């Protein structure tokens, strides 16, 4: 009946409820028309899920581009505005086109930004790149990194082998039984 | 109510053992599950009072009592793939206990554990310990360093390694330290860039770095 | 043992580390 | 060395660094010839160095 | 029945609460609307609920980016105003990508901010970094400080491996029981 | 019941509340709406509690930060008031994550300020860095510098070991039971 | 009673109210309203009362900063204003930090000014500190000078150890008993 | 009301001695348990008189005794395992105690602490306490600097670490203080700038020659 | 209404003595623990009489006392672990007082401490006094310098410290001054900016420093 | 109404004593006390005849009385620690007054305060008061200079002093000068920067300094 989390987005309410279930507590999505949604849990529980808040650092706040920095619709645009505005839907496209593969779930690219060198004579340094996912199990994901390091190595001008790193792993146990309701 | 059926729908996940101090122990696999059996008893829905053991644990609950009671004492690990009987890995040739001293031992360690029934302690050698530490660090091709000294060996892995050899480095340690602990051999993996970044240096007994075409260094013999 | 590490020297520090051998 | 020594121009663009000890010069001064590439001359009053 | 804060934040609120909760004292979220949330305890632990007020510097201020001083809807833009704005949304999105890995409940990252050494014949200075991570216990956390450098390495232009410093560290031990009403 | 001083604020009434019962007197915050919070101690409680308001100087002031002197509400700013406003965000951000390492209560971080090197054509000289920290009882609080040089260290452009000083204490001790009414 | 002061404010009666008490005789803290305070000794304590207002210089004038002089509402500001409102938010900002040191209860620092030194050609001249410290009794005063010349030091450009200077002081002895009523 | 119901659901952590001076001791096990179990007996709802023990607290108690009735005497810890029977290992080849003055302070020692029943005093050697020091700072692959003088020894890490031997070196000092203490063996980890991690060395005519340990350090251009 | 429960809940961190003056001392620890029972004593909620007595200023009053009626006496410090019976450490090699006048001593410091009943006086070292504040100081590795003369030693802690080697003096002096005091053996800490950063040096007999290509320091021995 | 009663609440931080001239003495022990018990007695609340002593203020009234009667007379301080019977540091080898014309000094120091019973004249050496300053001012590391006469040493503390120099210094003068007094042995500390502030000088006998590098100056022998 005790309330901990109002006025929470779609996304937030989702997330939250998907932490608090898998610690054996179980929470309630309540609608409020306009003014979002809220999640309230039972009172021997309370001790618990405020905890839980605290150290998961819940409600998740949204996550960030870099093209959020540089909007498009600005009424004047320098070319490092333009060039942090390209980079950013190229890190955002090679992230969207590895989840295609087979069996990553999840995936996240960083690339090298480069500003200094637009404006002098100096030629820019080489591009290095990042990536991170995350595999469902049964795969051996031991030879799976030499796929990523062969697609996305000439996905741009000119990078070498040991300017790419990718730090993968496979998913968590699965959580398919329910919590249960405290007994009073 | 009974435990068993106040925690969750699968009924293999936990393994409830009947205690000898009146208490009821429930032995978990893991921290989530862990976690998961401490929020059943710490909400307060049984009228009784039980405890959530673990391996991980339970291994280090009795490896405090065991610096303090019996120091100066070689062994490995605490095997409780059955709960009722664990088996106490100890050390053959570092060790100087006889028999009698043995069984003094294995009744010590009875009553930590009310859970259990009787302790098994076996010897193991120490050759065999390190032998499949260095046999499984080469089947991965690992550049390694072995330092050999009194109870103990230690594997050093530096370089500039690549991915692939950071995550069978990873999962070979783990591995190996879920089934020998590390109290014997303990591997240093270490990320770090060339020494000497990229300067020229001569090297052995009497060595010198060169700064640059016109700058000689001379610290510590290369 | 002795020996020299040479990246990119320019044959005159290379041969000047040969004059003690 | 009991005597003053006296280093060209061209041999004084070079740069050293590190702790040193003279026990005996005479020895030091033939393996830090040999090294950094130097000839050098006593002529019983002063000693030249030279690259 | 005594009050001791009162307007706050709705996450303001979970975080004096899950302090007094750690140290053996009940609070009680009441809501007013408009006027915010506010926090009262009882009677003899009110004496007690001052001192970890003042200690842990309760209630928290929110946290500060580099990109709020210098806002995106300004008028004119300064190139040294410009790369500030890059580089906090560049370490925002690293730390949004820290918390992915196993293991990691939190994460924050530092860059090295140069942009005077850019205007001049001058070279560019290196760029150091610097992280902070809390993983669930059970881990063994010697290992895992040799993937949080590869992973941050080459997501910049040329960073060394003694230049990116990780100081992580595991979690407390959890807070699942009810503190306890004082029996008056 | 004499009082001693009216239109406080919430924050400084739970510091001068904490200062006074430190000393065994007992206090009351009495609100009143608009005009702020009142705190009045008892007849006898009243010469001592008039000592204490002058020797630890209560009401505190509010914290300064060097970015309330240079607003953002101008036109065209100076660099000088652009360094101190990048300078004024960093020093804010590494205390506000120095309070996140294992055993922190409270931190607070200097910078050094370089404004006059920027004029004219001599390049600026190295960063110097100050911290102090309050500490949990029961640490090994000689141990604890090796953590946090190492994390200040590569935060920055290129700082010593030399430049950095760490001066950190233990907290006091804990008051946890009431003042005591007077009889008489 | 006669009268000895009106119109003083909140932190202006305070303090003559806890100079008189220090010497055996009491007043009383009239409320006026708007107005502001008022403050009544007896009628035999009147000649005592005077006097030592006369040799305690009271009522207090407010505290003066460097910055309240150079006012931000300028719509330019010289190099020596903006270079003249940093130093005076520095030396405020180490005597906050100042006071959360353990002993401390009071402190103040005074920075070197310079302003000539941006519009010549000669180099900039060193920076000299200097710091005073009220502790609480019983600690060791030699031990702790060595500390605060040790924060001092870097917290600037480059400042030795012979261009700074603490003056610190142990606290009086505490008033806590009653003045006492004049009897006739 | 007992003193065991006006605590936490969990009845596992804390422990309830009886005293012999009549009163009722709480044996918590560390500071963030302390404050738990003292703010029960400091807001007030228990009638008779009760205090909260500490092992970092009876420790640190029985010191400020120690070393004003027995001055100069060489000892390293009082463990309690078992609050009420702790060991106190004292030193072997430092003390020149008989039996009836050992018997003598094993008396006056239960009369500091009214929860224990008897007091064990056990000799340990000085050469094992020096020596598990030793073996588990190379173990680690740490650069160390032994100093031996007489009355205890010292261990100096130096040097620019990075941040592997950091965490290594600060997790072993934390595990060695908990057994042994801090009154013989002294840990002294400070992080300089030099590539030279502790170690330094001259040369001239010869060859290199192993400097004397100082502490004046040299800047290391790298 | 006792004075025992006129103070806090926990009756553990004072001490009630009954004097034999007729007064009532309560004996507390720190400064934060004598000021908390001293508002009760001055807020008037206690007929009779009572003083409030700690370990450093009652330590600073018997021995502003014992600087009128015996000087040149040499002792170190007044031990107060059990407050009805105290030890006096008092120094054994630079004192010439017989077994007569140490118990003229004793009935003396009898009489200006009501609450204690005897004072227990032994004989320190002066051997281990100043051998326990080197072989401490060794251990820590730190720079020193020690200065024998008469009636006293003198460490001296110079050069350029780093901040764990001035927290490592702090908690070193701060346990030696608990134990000894700080009437015959005192530590002096200062700190120094070091002169050689930069600069190239020659050490040994013939020492100096080149501030320059051009510049040399030859320094007073 | 008392006298001890229209004073503070704590009946200990004053002293009320008989006068033998029927007035009623109230002792202080610092200034603040003494303007404390001034107001009292000032402002008119109390009957019959009373005033307010010190130590440094009846230490000074007793030196008015001693320069006009007993000029040319070596002596140091008084002591009230008992103020019934106050104590006289007299010097011993500075003196050629008898035993009787001891006697008769103390019978008129007795009626000079007419508060006390019995004034002790103790005759005190001479070289341990100049000994004891010295080896309190080499315990510190000051650097000082001492000026011997007949009739009083001196002791001139010079230089750029530090910090922590000023600091123990004024915390040694003012524990010498409670106990001793400053009737013979005068500290002199003096802040100043160094003489011949930038110019190198020739010392000893013929003297030069050079204000320029061609410009000899020549006074006094440096």
């Amino acid at each position: 009946d005790k309330d901990l989390l109002k006025g929470l987005d779609q996304e937030q309410a989702n997330e939250v409820i998907a932490v608090l279930q898998m610690h054996n507590i179980e929470a309630n999505k309540i609608d409020s028309g306009k003014l979002g949604y809220s999640i309230t849990v039972a009172e021997p529980d309370f001790t618990a899920a405020v905890y839980w808040i605290k150290t998961y650092q819940l409600p998740p706040r949204p996550r960030v581009e870099i093209a959020q920095m540089f909007p498009a619709d600005s009424l004047v645009s320098s070319p490092r505005a333009e060039k942090a505005r390209l980079y950013s839907a190229i890190e955002q496209r090679l992230e969207q086109s590895l989840q295609t593969m087979e069996g990553v779930l999840s995936a996240r690219v960083h690339i090298s930004y480069d500003i200094d060198a637009g404006e002098n004579g100096r030629p820019p340094k080489p591009v290095h790149l990042s990536a991170l996912a995350v595999y469902e199990r049964g795969s051996p994901l031991a030879h799976q990194i030499s796929d990523i390091k062969r697609f996305l190595k000439n996905s741009f001008a000119d990078v070498d082998y040991d300017n790419i790193s990718v730090v993968l792993s496979e998913r968590s146990d699965a959580q398919l039984q329910a919590p249960g309701t405290p007994v009073k | 109510a009974e435990l068993d059926s106040l925690l969750g729908q699968e009924k293999e996940r936990f393994q409830v053992l009947p205690g000898r101090d009146k208490m009821l122990y429930v032995a978990a696999q893991n921290e989530r599950d862990t976690l998961w059996a401490r929020q059943v008893l710490a909400r307060g829905d049984y009228d009784k009072n039980a405890r959530v053991i673990n391996e991980n644990e339970e291994n280090k609950r009795i490896s405090i009592w065991l610096d303090t009671y019996y120091p100066q004492l070689a062994y490995y690990r605490i095997h409780f793939d059955e709960p009722r009987k664990p088996v106490f890995w100890l050390s053959r040739q570092r060790n100087t206990m006889s028999k009698k001293e043995l069984e003094v031992l294995s009744q010590k360690l009875r009553a930590l554990m009310p859970y259990a029934d009787s302790v098994n302690i076996t010897l193991m050698d120490d050759v065999t310990a390190a032998g499949q530490a260095e046999a499984g660090l080469k089947q991965q091709a690992l550049p390694y360093s072995r330092r050999n000294h009194k109870g103990g060996v230690t594997f050093v892995i530096q370089g500039a390694l690549d991915d692939v050899e950071i995550l069978r480095a990873r999962q070979f340690v783990d591995s190996y330290y879920r089934t020998w602990g590390g109290r014997y051999v303990q591997f240093a993996i270490e990320l770090k860039d060339d020494w000497l970044k990229g300067r020229s240096f001569q090297y052995g007994a009497e060595g010198y770095i060169k700064m640059s075409p016109g700058h000689w260094y001379f610290p510590s013999p290369l | 043992g002795s020996g020299f590490v040479a990246k990119d020297d320019s044959l005159r520090t290379f041969f000047d580390a040969m004059a003690l051998q | 060395l009991k005597e003053p020594v006296i280093v060209s121009k061209m041999a004084a663009r070079k740069k050293i660094t590190g702790n040193f000890e003279f026990h005996d010069p005479n020895a030091l001064l033939e393996k830090l010839s040999l090294q950094l590439g130097l000839i050098w001359y006593f002529d019983g009053q002063a000693i030249y160095i030279y690259d």
